[PDB]
């Protein structure tokens, strides 16, 4: 009832994504955290798969900024 | 029953209220002044498991835009603000070396997240403006890397 | 001066307000979405340095009571409540093995922190009362260790 | 002005001790933390070296309970 | 005249002063008294107007609060939709796991049979569950036994909606309506 | 095996490791020296593990008490909801008996989902806002640019849709209604 | 009066209901409700009372989530 | 892409979504309960055996189910 | 003729709570919680006897507060 | 043009000017008339309820006989009241029984205005003038 | 014996009994007499200060001419006041200058009761009856 | 004869603040802070002119609040 | 009679009723009026006493608050003594370290010359310090130079106690009293 | 060397390590492959280090702003202290002119450190408590078991020392005074 | 009166000073101070005023830390 | 007992006492400043060079000294 297989995957991925951000104690920055929740919320209510992916790009960018090459690098293993 | 498995060994009535009492007190004695801090070792393992789960999922999605920003992140090129989706929206990025700059920039156009961006300004490690003409293979060793590129999303 | 060392390279008036502006903005771009968590690796090194400093100091003091509770702690015998200093005050301790029990207990008297304590009760790992006569070399393998000893400070 | 050489050492040691307890996030337990502060405060205002050492025994016992054999063991090195 | 303003104490003075003036102008009094009354009227009108502004200020803040409440409610609707999307995702995933224990508690929850504490995994561990009706009680309980989460539980006591003990012998189809539902069943994990 | 329900505890690993080293030392015929050393290490690991187990039980007990407190707070809320229901029933039964046309009009309109957003004003040409959930309710109160409500007539000052985009009174016919984003928020001034 | 006393009582129950719905959590609005309620109680004109009642009642009606009327009028 | 202990993978991902639904329901307002929830979730993410994972998941799920009403398992 | 006295009791309890509130009763948390509880029991009473008993309890709070003098003036229509 | 975005702005500033320092504090207390109105309403309603118990406590209160704690409903529940004079005492106390709010109460303790225990036997028509009135009576609900 | 630890305990319970439900809320507002007493005291003191500026604003206020914001002290500081009628206007305004609190102010803007700008030229003895009084005058402190 | 008017000004400002406080002025944080500030400047004034100027500002707050009608009754001893 | 109770509104009624009774007993009125007045007196006495209890309740709470304030002050004295012991320990240790930089700032602090921000270690870094008097200014400043923490600092600006700029040429012995002390000196680390 | 002021930064170590590996690779004549790989690693380490440096500056800036805010709050407190001083001076100047013996008595007694602990009562036999800092002040007001204070006489109900231990009125002579723990807290009842 | 008006004014300054010393941070005590101050202002008997003044002033005097008198009487 | 880089040892111990005096003065009420204080203190405890230690100590001490009055460096 969430949508296609691809849409279900995106929505579920955004949930895990938000959890990782929280796990990285990003909640501290209340301004930034609010924007993350909003992105995450727009992905879950999305009807079109293209709006979901665009929002996921914005949300994932927060994680990449905080993690840094070194971490996501030895992480892609 | 199973009211015995635990409350068995020798028996009567309040010969049970006694046992539950001791256990409660023995647990209190043990918990009065016990470690309050968190085990950093485990917290690290949890983070790792969650990230592994996340990237496995991102890989599975196999979306060009997500893949692009992930790979650029692996090269040290990372976003400093949330990537915008509306026209003319501002985006700021760190470019660590020339190899990464030439792989993403062509003239005054920056290719990122399956989109095009117009470069408005470039500043080096010293926060000084760098002219696009200054950024080329031969002159790169003279630049104070890394660079912060600012661009506006194309139509 | 030194108002040059930093604000030198080419010069004028507000050709400085410009530079301070860029630096301020470049720092803001870099700090907008930066790591908020704490480096667990370092926190561990700080704790270690503080404890090393503390035990070096405790050793230097060379006080019999402190040494005793430190050595007993190294043997697994640790206090469950704050060690009391007034007469008949209650103290609870964990005794991990017989070797440690016999090294600290003689009859119904417990020797700890340069003081004597009267044993009131002993409970095993299952929270069951153990009679002092049950605690001896030959029967020790049959006890559910560790033990929690409760005693009152002697006069 | 704190007292003898031995008294100065004890008082200073209690300060480091309280800092270690805090470093171990013992502040959480407000009941226990209050008792630590009080012990620490009585050591610093002590005039007699015997009252200081007794209080230090009570205060140090909190740390030993939380650290455990394994840690203070590989620590005595 | 200017209605729905009478509730203002300042409205009274204004009206009074307005009448006194007209009355004196009627009886044709001298300019001396007329000037006096006119001034009284000007000041009253003046104060009445300040009050009028303060009242409208009060009303606006109230309206601003209502619109804010409207916005917050809209936000909650949106929040609910999100929560709902996550629940659907959560329950779809739970179904695919296809685990009897998980499936059992989800199905019991659908009928109102729900846990009051975290389901324990060790033996003799205490569990408490809410049983809304006799039908549900009959489908999970059997004698002194309670079957839940793919495990056997031994009933230790039953209490009615009034926190009063209920003997097992009282829980049967015919004596159902006489009990204070729901019932809270306390049991210990068997095996 | 049953002590492996604490398998998550950090001191669990150390304990298991100590037991293994000992077992292996005995299996290899190691000397008394090493044997006692490994056994000492094991007993200590055991005591620390046991103290952790106690902390875990305590964290569980507290969670359980929190769940129980929530259940009571929920039962309390339910009770409050019933009280609220009783008061509203009492309130509307009284409004009904008051049988005032204006009140009845806003109640009946609310029944159809037509409710005010800001406080109904009594000021001449005051500002009123109401939400109209559908064309049905809209037609029952809108006649041209005049809105009938609360036994009074208002003049539509503006009509807005569910996205906040303006809407003309012309583009609101029985046929086009399907193309609009409801509900609609009408703004009007008292006649 | 009689019609006057029934409207006044009703305003008391109405304000209570507003409180029950936790409207007091919004000082701005609660202040207005109280003033409206107080004016109704201090009204000598039956027309002044009802005009205010209309305003007070509309606060309750605007709270759609907590005021499903056709379910109460049933 | 790759498999990766399918079932164990599904259970762990389902636990992340469960903790989120819980947070979404504001369980975080009860610190003692929320801490236990986080522990269960963490132990599931580090679980070695599929059986251990499921048992913990049973405990963690019962917290959500206990919130009778605010979930409405039937309409789903 | 049972013109529903129950209804009058419930309606009156509501007015009574408000008078108590008007008399600054709230400034006594324990007493106020008790009043709210009496008022709620009345509004949910199923038997008219129970509503009146409860009403007796809630009214006793007001009589205690008013005091003989004030109560007397009121009775004087 | 926005000749409305100009006037609507003036009306705003003017209003803010008049409002920024205006005394929005109550005066000549109508809050007292509000309390009067509500109490009148309350007593009118109580009168129409025509209940014995309610009438009894209201009537007793008018005589200075007021409850010191919430009137209890369960058996053996504690009740305390002020008995201002012998007139009120003889009118509500018969032996060891106290009659209040359509209920009977077993007197348990009586205290002086000097906060001293008073024995029931000394509370009689001959000796009452010697007692330190008012009295605080404590009784337990019978039945 | 502790025959004091018994009476002191009774006096405590009795007191608690009388106090647990007693109306400790104000009544017949003396709080109004307190405010009256303080204002009387204040005005008496202001009168004894005998200051021109203070006397001027007090006197003006009595004529309905009140300040809408704190009276400023620095040059070019903004002041706003209500001028209820032409009587007050002609008594304090001369041309483009406003005389208030022993100070001169350069009038900057004047608004109607309808919140509309009014030009200084139209405020005269012949045309005043046509203006929408009261007026809100805004001026900047001169000197 | 300089019988110290300064003293009267300072004493009066104190009474004035209290009247403002009595008039519920505090319910306007911004305005109240301003009043406190005026009152403090007066109490610390070194020149009598400054105290009176400040006093003018603080008194204007009360006159604004009272309003023409009330101010008038007071003046009537 | 019973003084310092008159402030109770209930005291008035009591007194009045007490007099009316005596007056009627004087004029020798009939038992009918006498009984009436007596009852009035009994009730008044009754209410007066409740008030008396409430007043004493008020007084006690006030006293309990004062004793608590006494306790808290005693606690602070103790706290101060502790802080003091630590300061002495801290400063004794600082002296043994015998470092010129540390010694310099401690000595400057003794004269009131103290930092407004954390002393920076890099070049051109900004430092701000409070200079209480000219004597202190002369001992640390020399021309456009400021010597502090074993380092050279280049003065960027000086402001008086009124946040107003002060030119270096104005800071000299003869023009000292004319400046608004203390002065805040802003400088950048040299070298 | 100057970049070693960030030596504390965590990303500092990685950066330094990357630079060394590269330098060593070049010194060892390693190939282009490795060389570019190590150089890539270095550039990235460098960029991350630079971003950390920026965070450090920001944490310092914020600390500095906090210090500055504290300075203002301190200056503000000082100003408030002056205002308080002014009001008390004004208050006591007025008390002096009131020239009332009772007030003057408690003021003069307070001047010597003899101050009340609870509110001075006016009730007959009410409870008063005062602290007496020394035998000097004690003798000026204590005459036997009678305490003179506030133009009234009280009867000492109890005398307590600085440790809370009772004290007899006999053991309070000029000679023994040195052996007592001051101050003394006197409790007394109005005559 | 004159002696009466001077005592009343003084009570106003005294209450202010108590506020300045942040006594309002203790509701219990502040309540008593206000009642004392209000009674002094509503006193017609010069003896009632001074008796209360003694009680009000003692609150200030008990605050030794904030009331070093011999330093103010100097 | 043993030596152990005497001076470096003295500096680190002095930093622990300094942070405590700071906490004692309630600097913890200002989170931004307190965090910086903790950083300086930590960097001193991990310092490798005696010179680096002293520089940080200069920064950390200036925070205490800035609290003009609440310290009174003169009476000590």
């Amino acid at each position: 009832p969430l949508g296609s297989s691809k849409m279900s995957d995106v929505k579920c991925t955004s949930v895990v994504l938000l959890s990782v951000l929280q796990q990285l104690r990003v909640e501290s920055s209340s301004k930034l955290w609010a924007q993350c929740v909003q992105l995450h919320n727009d992905i879950l209510l999305a009807k079109d798969t293209t709006e979901a992916f665009e929002k996921m790009v914005s949300l994932l960018s927060v994680l990449l900024s905080m993690q840094g090459a070194v971490d996501i690098n030895r992480l892609c293993e | 029953l199973k009211k015995s498995l635990n409350v068995a060994k020798s028996e009567f009535d309040r010969d049970a209220a006694m046992q539950r009492k001791l256990e409660k007190m023995a647990d209190q004695a043990m918990t009065q002044m016990y470690k309050q801090a968190r085990s950093e070792d485990k917290r690290a393992k949890v983070t790792s498991a969650m990230q592994t789960m996340l990237f496995t999922m991102l890989r599975k999605l196999d979306n060009d835009a997500l893949n692009n920003i992930i790979n650029n992140a692996r090269d040290g090129c990372v976003p400093l603000n949330i990537i915008p989706l509306t026209t003319a929206a501002k985006l700021m990025v760190v470019v660590p070396d020339y190899g990464t700059y030439k792989n993403t920039c062509d003239g005054n156009t920056f290719t990122y997240a399956s989109a095009l961006w117009e470069i408005q300004q470039v500043v080096d490690a010293d926060s000084k403006i760098v002219q696009l003409s200054e950024i080329n293979m031969d002159n790169s060793p003279n630049l104070a890397w890394p660079l912060i590129v600012t661009a506006l999303r194309a139509n």
